[PDB]
């Protein structure tokens, strides 16, 4: 019936106050009640606020609604921001059919940057009787969350047969993972393989040998 | 205390259908009424089906076009969603949700459906292995997600990382890891224990050093 835009990011410090936006295009703001709902990452959604204003029991007073009537808006004011509440909060209203905003990506800054932990596993000797071999890298305890990942093949670049994920977050930090796809003939062959992680302007490297 | 419980979806065909099913309890069912809603990475919350308290009144999203139909079962205090007509835009996951009048007071924990032509494939585990030692388990070319990894049936809980997996050539793989002292692996064997549920597969393997 109408659009509800939110902006898709907000980044902001501990302790700080943040006010997330939700803009009705067409009809008035006021004339349907507007809910909020925060989505931890790989989680259902939670009320955080229902019918403009108020409070579920159990969540925090830090949360509260407002309507902005001149800007068409509803507002989720954030106090005292905590790491905790680094989540996606989708706003909701309705006229003639349910409408959702498209979610505010809230991320609390301050955390220490960290190196990756990396972890390399050869090829099972279980998958090399199918003649396959997989190496595989893990990558781990790093923020923030950008890396670019590479293989090496007795010292060489070796680029056929990547596959790396995306970071993902886990608790505090970021993973990531990938894997370099061989024959198994490839992989008793060579005297060794590394896989090299640069971040924030630092390589991390481990090696496989056969 | 409320409990809303999807089950019914997976992998299904463009053009077949699947029918959802939410089962609750923590409250009279017969008193609110019930809703759907999906979530892309990409395009967020969509609002999917509303059904009455008393059942005799059903809404639709854009989206569905005729193709769904939404219901409930006062006696067995469940709702459903069939999906008729599937695309591959249909690929989501769904969650079904409680209402209070005018807001979703409750959400269930979300189930995925998949709309391809590609069939179920298991994934094949391999036991990966080399103070603290860090093992492994390689769950490698299944289709579709998801699947789930424990170790030593639970009894293992920290140290445990399980990695977002890559798709490569239409399958999916990934690693779980965790990280014991050396005195566990000397003193037990540990255990990685894989589950696909679209192949029915569950796999435990002993990692060997």
């Amino acid at each position: 019936q109408f659009v509800l835009t939110q902006p898709n990011s907000v980044s902001t410090n501990l302790g700080s106050t943040v006010k997330l936006s939700c803009k009705r295009s067409t009809g008035n703001i006021g004339s349907n009640y507007v809910n909020w709902y925060q989505q931890h990452e790989g989680r259902s959604p939670t009320t955080m606020i229902y019918r403009d204003d108020k409070r579920p029991d159990g969540v925090p007073d830090r949360f509260s609604g407002s309507i902005d009537r001149s800007s068409n808006s509803a507002l989720l004011t954030i106090n005292n921001v905590q790491t905790e509440d680094e989540a996606d909060y989708f706003c909701h209203s309705y006229s003639s059919g349910i409408v959702f905003g498209g979610g505010t990506k809230l991320t609390v800054l301050g955390q220490p940057k960290s190196t990756p932990t990396l972890t390399v596993f050869p090829p099972s000797t279980e998958e090399l009787q199918g003649n396959k071999a997989t190496l595989v890298c893990l990558i781990s305890d790093f923020y923030p969350s950008d890396v670019e990942v590479a293989w090496k093949a007795n010292g060489a670049p070796i680029s056929q047969g990547v596959d790396t994920a995306n970071p993902t977050k886990q608790g505090n930090k970021y993973i990531a993972s990938s894997f370099l796809r061989l024959t198994a003939e490839q992989w008793r062959s060579r005297n060794s393989f590394t896989c090299q992680v640069t971040h924030e302007g630092n390589t991390v490297e481990k090696s496989l040998s056969p | 205390e409320v409990q809303l419980v999807e089950s019914g979806g997976g992998l299904v065909q463009p053009g077949r259908s699947l029918k959802l099913s939410c089962a609750a309890s923590g409250f009279t069912f017969s008193n609110y009424g019930m809703a759907w809603v999906r979530q892309t990475p990409t395009k967020g919350l969509e609002w999917i089906a509303s059904i009455s308290a008393g059942g005799d009144k059903t809404y639709y999203g854009d989206s569905v076009k005729g193709r769904f139909s939404i219901s409930r079962d006062n006696a067995k205090t469940t709702h459903y969603l069939q999906m008729d007509s599937l695309r591959s835009e249909d690929t989501a996951t769904y969650y079904c949700a409680k209402t209070s009048r005018v807001y979703f007071d409750y959400w269930g924990q979300g189930v995925m459906v998949t709309v391809s032509s590609a069939e179920t494939t298991a994934p094949s585990v391999y036991p990966l292995a080399p103070s603290m030692v860090t093992l492994g388990c390689l769950v490698k070319g299944y289709f579709p997600e998801p699947v789930t990894v424990t170790w030593n049936s639970g009894a293992l809980s920290s140290g445990v990382h399980t990695f977002p997996a890559v798709l490569q050539s239409g399958l999916y793989t990934l690693t779980s890891s965790v990280t014991v002292p050396s005195s566990t692996w000397s003193s037990q064997a540990v255990t990685c224990n894989v589950a696909h549920p679209a192949s029915s597969t569950k796999v435990d393997k002993k990692i060997v050093p």
